[PDB]
């Protein structure tokens, strides 16, 4: 199950800048085999890692990579450019939550300043000194294409790159068999509607108010011996990734306890 | 050339006014100091407007607005006194924002050089184009300055619909002349319709002249 | 005014009108490069004519700008009856400091030429109590704004006339006026001055109009 990684992180390079891709498995002392595709072609080299001393036009592709496994790795799509100005991104397609860099990149390493970047023909951001631009967690927002503008000489335009970012689940949806304001003592279950595994393991919280209901170890519900008024108010419960990579909060339901 | 060099920031254009404000009283002519390349991060904006050096408030604002390049646009009108222009009093603008090392002093002031007043002569269209369906209606306005200027046509009380004038023109002798054509329908002529060349400068009487036109014997 | 860190710059010129009218003219094409450093001097040139690389192009003399660029020239001469029919011309420039061609058209402007009307017209009454006064040449109803016009007298040039820009009229046309100032003397004793044209819908391009007045 091989994967391709890029030195230069950037999938989009002008001509006569270095590059170099490489192969990686996480084995200490993995041998020194591999097997690179080409729009569906295999090239001659066999070594891990694929080092461009100068790149050309033809350098431009699809790559992909295998290397000492069962499977291929995942295609990666590499453009080589020519122009000014170069929007460049660390990656074109990723599911939201996973983070993205970003980088218009002047020839010859020129100075630009005014800088802008845009999403879906919106300039979201201005910088008047070239810098990176990193969204430390996507969402399906993020997608679109995008473009850079700066200011040298004369009010330049980067070419426009597609960015695809894949969705896991839909936000969940909690819901209570009955409606707000309720009676004193009774016994309430909430659910949480999801009912869609991405293709593990649930933590859940629930919260009452600015303060906070317990927060130790918490799993799906709680069970109210005794509904009270007291309790009339927002209810809800929490979605995160394994990682707390992707997390979500979850909008305030509101439940009214008459006693 | 206020072009002081530095280095990449926000951008300032201060704008005068238009001449109709400068010369009609019932009108009110304002002085724009624009501002661009304010970021979402420092969307202050600090407006200092010395006058000749006095610094004066008053100031207004027109609602920021955000352009589609994700900037915003701020404009600063100063209200204007008319002979307070005329006689090229200074103003200053100054822009305050923290992301600036140094404040801005763009400087205006109306244009240098005598003011001339112009000699206004018209004229009567052409015989040889007597034989047309429409006929042309000659304004010259020549030896004004500077070349800030306002010009209409009108006919009975009323503006002319179809006249046109051209840019002013820097004439030979430093000052600058231009025309405005005025068309008409040869019967409207013919029957005698009397038609009036207006214009309005600095250096008029009443900043205002008009010329007449009918047949004249002798 | 000299930038960031970019690179040379590419404008494209018509010939001079008179080029055009005047049969003992050559009319011109200009592409011109500006911004050059000493350093990348060296430039390509492709001419495609409606599409059709020419090498027919006449490459002027670099110059030496203060700011180190070099105003870059190249000349293509034209035939006459080839703008008028409205062909294309292209300018193609290649240069090693630049990552793409720079490619650049012209044309005479389309829609159908129309003749311009001429009328002349003497100084206002008005004027006559000056030292002064001014001659008037009109013309209206020319397309396209491309145009020359001068005043002679006794078979000689005026020195001392001058020309408004183009105006658009509000029937898609352009109008003008053109300015010939001369002595109040010269005028009295009835010399015959005349407006002279230069025009693709006249007739043999040109066309001139006089004007006397005195005492019949
Ligand atoms: C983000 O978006 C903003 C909006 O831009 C919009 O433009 C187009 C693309 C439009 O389709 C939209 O899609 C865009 O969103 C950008 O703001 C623009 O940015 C530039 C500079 O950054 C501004 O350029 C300045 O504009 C003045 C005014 O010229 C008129 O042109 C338009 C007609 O109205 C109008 O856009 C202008 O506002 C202006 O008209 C005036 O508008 C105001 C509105 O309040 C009215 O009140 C006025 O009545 C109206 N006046 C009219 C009409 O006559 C322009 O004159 C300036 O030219 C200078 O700037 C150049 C520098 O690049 C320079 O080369 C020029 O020479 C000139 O500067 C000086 O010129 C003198 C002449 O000799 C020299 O002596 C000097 O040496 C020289 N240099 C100096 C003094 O430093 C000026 O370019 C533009 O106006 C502005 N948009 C509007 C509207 O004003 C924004 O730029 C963009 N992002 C970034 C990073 O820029
Ligand atoms: C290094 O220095 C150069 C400056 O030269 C030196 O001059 C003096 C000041 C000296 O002391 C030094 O200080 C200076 O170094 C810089 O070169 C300049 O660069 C700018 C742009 O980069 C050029 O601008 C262009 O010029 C045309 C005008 O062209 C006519 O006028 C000039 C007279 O020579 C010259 O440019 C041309 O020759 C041409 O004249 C004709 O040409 C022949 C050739 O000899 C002559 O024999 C004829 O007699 C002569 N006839 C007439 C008439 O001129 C200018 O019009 C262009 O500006 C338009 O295009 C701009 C492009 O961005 C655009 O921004 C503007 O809109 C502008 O307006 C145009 O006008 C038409 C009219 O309708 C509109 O329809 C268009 O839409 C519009 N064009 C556009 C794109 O919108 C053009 O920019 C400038 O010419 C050049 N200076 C020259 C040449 O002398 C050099 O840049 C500098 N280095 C750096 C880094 O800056």
């Amino acid at each position: 199950k091989a994967v391709i990684k890029l030195q230069p992180p950037w999938v989009s390079v002008f001509q006569e800048e270095s590059v170099t891709l490489h192969c990686e498995v996480p084995h200490l002392p993995g041998s020194s085999s591999t097997q690179w595709f080409l729009n569906g072609t295999a090239i001659q080299t066999s070594t891990p890692t694929y080092h461009i001393t100068s790149a050309s036009e033809d350098d431009s592709g699809e790559y992909r990579c295998q290397r000492g496994l069962s499977g291929r790795s995942d295609p990666i799509q590499l453009e080589v450019h020519r122009g000014w100005l170069l929007l460049q991104v660390s990656s074109r397609v990723l599911t939201e939550g996973e983070p993205l860099a970003l980088r218009c990149h002047a020839w010859k390493d020129k100075l630009v300043y005014n800088v802008l970047y845009y999403r879906n023909g919106k300039a979201f951001k201005f910088f008047h000194w070239n810098s990176n631009l990193t969204i430390l967690k996507t969402n399906m927002s993020h997608s679109g294409t995008y473009h850079c503008s700066g200011m040298g000489k004369h009010r330049y335009t980067s070419a426009g790159i597609s960015v695809t970012v894949k969705e896991l689940f839909p936000a969940p949806v909690l819901t209570a068999s009955v409606t707000s304001p309720l009676l004193e003592g009774t016994p309430v279950t909430l659910s949480c509607e999801t009912k869609l595994l991405l293709q593990l393991q649930l933590y859940f919280s629930f919260y009452m108010g600015s303060k906070t209901l317990r927060g130790r170890d918490t799993s799906s519900e709680y069970q109210i011996l005794t509904a009270r008024r007291e309790d009339s108010g927002l209810y809800w419960c929490e979605a995160a990734t394994e990682d707390g990579n992707v997390l979500k909060r979850s909008p305030e339901l509101e439940l009214q306890v008459l006693g | 050339c206020p072009a002081p060099e530095l280095l990449g920031g926000p951008s300032v254009f201060l704008f005068p006014p238009k001449p109709k404000d400068t010369l009609m009283i019932s009108r009110t002519p304002e002085v724009t100091c624009v501002v661009v390349d304010v970021s979402h991060e420092d969307p202050e904006v600090k407006f200092n407007w010395y006058v000749d050096g006095v610094e004066v408030h008053n100031a207004k604002t027109k609602p920021r607005e955000e352009q589609y390049n994700s900037t915003y646009r701020v404009v600063s009108v100063l209200t204007v006194l008319h002979q307070d222009w005329l006689n090229g009093k200074e103003y200053k603008c100054k822009v305050s924002n923290k992301a600036l090392p140094a404040p801005i002093e763009k400087t205006i002031s109306k244009a240098k050089g005598q003011p001339r007043e112009p000699q206004v002569y018209t004229l009567p269209p052409s015989r040889d184009e007597l034989t047309k369906n429409q006929v042309s209606l000659t304004c010259l306005v020549k030896g004004f300055y500077p070349s800030d200027i306002a010009v209409e046509w009108e006919s009975n009380g009323q503006p002319e619909n179809n006249y046109k004038t051209t840019p002013p023109v820097l004439d030979s002798d430093g000052s600058f002349f231009l025309y405005s054509k005025l068309t008409v329908d040869k019967s409207r002529w013919q029957q005698g319709n009397v038609f009036s060349c207006s214009v309005m400068h600095e250096a008029l009487h009443n900043h205002y002249t008009q010329k007449s036109l009918s047949l004249s014997p002798g």
